[PDB]
């Protein structure tokens, strides 16, 4: 049992080991080197549209569902001591604190974090890896590195969009549907948020999403096995994982600027 | 001269691949290095171009060594290979005509009036220049090898690794990818080293033949040498049989426990 | 180094010396202009390798000849030029034979 | 006009015989014959895939979500009075909004990806064609126990994402920043009621077992048997939940709550 | 007497045809051989003996009985009598090969479970797969797959077992173990055997009436010694392995002036 | 159709069709017949697939557990062309 069990733990941990020493070596092989802004320049274009705006469907339409939720069930709750000037603050304030670049990392996980994976994953089936790095520059810094510069882009812009939305979206159950003398919705609402607390912070958290979950994105599709299941398998570890770094780094972000 | 390893020995975590193998063919020439299916056939060409490192061994290539050159050396030496693959190797998001000039747009200092008249008669060569503008998933599967064929002659390169051709297409296309190598050959003049398991149709323009049995070579010769051989490893592969080395039925007890216990 | 063309004009014959490689046609590919002016003589002579890359500008200063009716022809051509036009299948009115 | 400029096409047909391929799909193996001792180890075998395996992403991101709660809970109730109700932000959400919703967004990701890739890894390789050859219907043998299975585990992962979320909202709440435990669960025990809280939080878990089973076993059933169909269908399994969970929130919240 | 016959129909599926008029009779006890080009349905072809969809002209009947004029009841009463394969070896995951070649007739017969344990041994010994009955499909190989197939497609003793293009891409050590099985099982236990395969000098061997399907027609209907002496330029094309003939290898499309040097 | 069995005690006169749909009253009820038997009777079955070929071999085995050697007489040409194809060893079916 000493033998048996410690060999079948140690042979875990020498694999969980080396599976952050391969996802170390492919981040530091794929952004240093040569300037190539010449030449990356309309790689970056395209890997814009599968990334930031084929991924503007999922946010856009979702984000007046996150409003109108919100702004419900954040009314009914405030009219025991004041129906006016609310509304404003706990959607605003939630939208930029915990909601937001949270609620779009599980949008841009789902449908971005799982297409990057399989799209490196069905290139390295079809030998498109290998065959680039026989006859030319290697892929490391050809297609992982205009695919991890477009997510670490596109996340912080859509973050804005979801606000703006989901903002838009809670004032649609306060104003035309019972209304709260909407001209207190505003100049009161503007003095509860500030910069470096509400609006630079959420900048602040979409930089970070961003990074960890396009590594493991970018990491799943490379190191998974060359068939069919090998993909699917890789796309399901990718949703996983991402959603333990999204809500694991938000008990981090917010124990240290809140 | 030889281009290929001289004595190398791959072996993985738990299986091993090749043990003292070795590998000669004169320049200009083809070769055929059989062996039946499950072993690592795809892995030996990939020791060639420097993919994989190998354990104990190393590969001559015109008096330089393959695992011991740099990260610059190496992409030096890998402009003048181009490996052709099993499936078709096509980038999904250009179509035919930028895939073959995709090692042309990076690596040659051609202007674009002198590109377009490059890859229209490149094409014309595999007899697919008035599908330059398809997208390779219109194309099938006969296509699509035809189609990687002329990229890797793009660079005019002198070691073309053909890694399993013709393994599950129609006898009307099979003779035309064997008859494509027979014109890359004589006119141009290259080395072509053909991995496969279909007997009678690589003996056929190879000039030279290499057999892989149980992680070793047993034997070599030439197309017609090669029939008259006595060896009960080498007639079993050609004109294949189901009695020989193989037993034939997996390793079992007595046929008396499982059936009628 | 072997890798040049160094081209000669003796107003209507076009010694083509060298090496046509595919790096050496950018100076022949702007004084193309000069080589297709009432020439009638393209010579091949001290060449060694023709690949793919020298035939396509060796096709340019044929067609660009036709347009001011001319009569250009190979004189002592290598051997490596005829064989290559059967693996690419040159059409006739491109690349004379004789 | 007959152009692509008003009559398009390929929008009123298309897209509509999928819900009637998915409706055909979906009664076709519900209603038959009583076969329950056949299914009775085909539920127990699919249990462990769908229910079991996906109780590794609850509960260590119930934690997660449960102690962010708390922190967010804190900070905004200072001037307020409202510490003694510190209870009342914490259950109040996780029993709503967060709960039903947030496990449904992690059983689209992992058992939702799962049920379109076994079912598209099995017209991959005609392994459905091959079990309807020999007299048998491939209907009610493989998607049966698997609807079955994600019907009863979503409202079963649910109140495992409830009270590891409210005792997460514990360990930042009493045992951090001094609240006093008689305080906590008096704004948790005689404070919410019945009917209100608990029953609507089963009423909108179940309906969220059955749309995103119903869209993980249709994309997996109506796919292409290729490398490529199976790698698509997952992706559009995650968008299609993600926009049925959220759109059905806005929808199921009409009658309760006000 | 005959099984099929293979009524005329069309099964045009929207936008491209498959088939014209087709004629493939299959008498009983012999080795019907369709062979052809890749390309066209030569997979969906099988689909229309066992009932899986349905031709849009025509209809298609099974020993007297009709396939798509019949009652669905009836359809599953009559398919358990064919029990055909297909090429990617369509095995469970979920279980090994013991319980694969046992899946049919558990079901379907009351053998009881010691008369279990001494028929599914039976048929693993006749392909060689006897050890390997508690082994996962999954680390199998491409050959062993097909072999394993073999043994539960003769688990219901069938009539017309339907082989779904076998060795399309195997070694010919494994080439010569298919060809010996198919010449041992329709001899012993007298069921008809279709192969659909495109592999020439390989199944001509142990056919008894080639079928040449090929430009949506058939061609030739020559028995396997009467195929080689067919005048035909699109019978005498697909054999032999010959690159030009009828079909255009050069793909004709467009001038070589315009490409070229423009 | 039936597989009723004239067993006096010395032949196991089987008669009918071996299928595999109709075992079940000759599995359970094999104890009473192979009490010093040494004779098992085929001559009135015409079709014996692989399933009627286990519970043949059922008898057999059950024979050799109380020392009965059993000669098969009448036999038909069925059941020797599947043993050489599930390549049947010796002293399970005599020939
Ligand atoms: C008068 C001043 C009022 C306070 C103003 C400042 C408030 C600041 C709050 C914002 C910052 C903290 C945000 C914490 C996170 C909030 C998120 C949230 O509430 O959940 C929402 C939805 O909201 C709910 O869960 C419903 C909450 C119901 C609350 C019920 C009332 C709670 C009572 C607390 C106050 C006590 C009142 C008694 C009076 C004493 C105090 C005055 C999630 O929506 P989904 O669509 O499910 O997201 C899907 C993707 N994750």
């Amino acid at each position: 049992m000493l033998l048996n069990a410690l060999a079948s733990l140690g042979h875990k941990g020498i694999k969980t080991l080396r599976t952050f020493g391969r996802a170390g070596l492919m981040l530091f092989n794929a952004l240093v080197g040569k300037p190539e802004f010449r030449k990356h320049a309309p790689l970056l274009v395209r890997q814009l549209y599968n990334v930031g705006v084929l991924s503007m469907l999922i946010i856009v339409v979702s984000g007046v569902f996150i409003g109108m939720v919100l702004g419900l069930q954040g009314y009914l709750v405030l009219t025991t001591y004041s129906a006016e000037t609310s509304l404003g603050m706990l959607v605003a304030l939630s939208l930029l604190r915990e909601l937001g670049p949270v609620v779009a990392a599980l949008l841009f996980a789902g449908r971005a974090g799982s297409a990057l994976t399989a799209e490196i994953g069905l290139m390295r089936a079809t030998e498109q890896l290998s065959s680039m790095e026989m006859m030319a520059v290697d892929p490391l810094r050809r297609v992982i590195s205009p695919r991890f510069w477009a997510g670490v882009i596109s996340l912080p812009l859509l973050t804005v969009i979801f606000v703006a939305v989901g903002i838009w979206g809670g004032s649609l159950v306060g104003v035309s549907w019972k209304g709260i003398d909407s001209g207190f919705f505003w100049s009161a609402m503007q003095n509860a948020v500030d910069w470096r607390m509400d609006l630079v912070n959420c900048l602040i958290k979409s930089v970070v999403f961003a990074i960890t979950v396009t590594w493991i994105s970018l990491f799943n599709g490379y190191d998974a096995i060359p068939t069919s299941a090998g993909i699917s398998r890789a796309t399901t570890r990718t949703v996983v994982h991402s959603s333990l770094a999204v809500l694991g780094l938000d008990f981090v972000l917010t124990a240290l600027m809140f | 001269n030889l281009v290929d390893m001289r004595d190398v020995s791959f072996t993985r975590g738990n299986r091993c691949i090749f043990d003292n193998i070795s590998l000669t063919v004169p320049r200009g020439k083809i070769t055929a290095i059989m062996g039946p299916s499950g072993i690592g056939k795809t892995t030996l060409l990939r020791l060639i171009g420097g993919q994989i490192a190998p354990d104990h061994g190393e590969i001559l290539f015109d008096g330089e060594n393959i695992p011991a050159m740099s990260r610059s050396r190496l992409y030096t030496v890998r402009k003048r290979m181009s490996m052709l693959f099993q499936s078709g190797a096509l980038f999904t998001d250009m179509n035919v005509f930028d895939n073959v000039a995709y090692p042309l747009r990076e690596h040659t200092q051609l202007p674009a009036p002198l590109l377009h008249s490059t890859v229209m008669m490149k094409l014309e060569a595999v007899g697919l220049r008035g599908a330059a503008k398809l997208m390779p998933s219109e194309l099938s599967g006969g296509m699509a090898r035809r189609a990687a064929l002329a990229r890797a002659i793009a660079l005019e390169p002198d070691l073309i690794m053909f890694d399993e051709p013709f393994v599950g297409q129609d006898p009307i296309t099979m003779g035309v990818l064997v008859k494509l190598i027979s014109e890359l050959n004589s006119a141009l003049g290259v080395t072509c080293v053909v991995v496969s398991h279909d007997v009678p149709e690589v003996l056929s323009i190879a000039d030279h033949a290499w057999i892989l049995a149980d992680k070793k070579i047993v034997a070599h010769g030439s197309a017609q040498a090669l029939q008259a051989n006595p060896d009960p490893r080498v007639r079993q592969f050609l004109d294949g049989i189901a009695d020989g080395p193989v037993p034939f039925r997996y390793p079992a007890g007595d046929y008396h426990a499982d059936l009628l216990p | 180094m072997s890798e040049s063309l160094s081209w000669m004009q003796t107003g209507d014959t076009l010694a083509l010396s060298g090496e046509l490689d595919q790096d050496v046609l950018l100076p022949l590919w702007e004084m193309r202009e000069e080589a297709v002016k009432g020439i009638t003589c393209i010579d091949l002579s001290r060449v060694s390798r023709v690949d793919t890359g020298g035939l396509a500008l060796l096709l340019h200063l044929i067609d660009l000849a036709k347009k001011q009716g001319n009569n250009v022809t190979l004189q002592g051509v290598n051997d490596k030029v005829y064989t290559l036009a059967k693996l690419y299948n040159l059409p006739a009115d491109v690349l004379p034979r004789h």
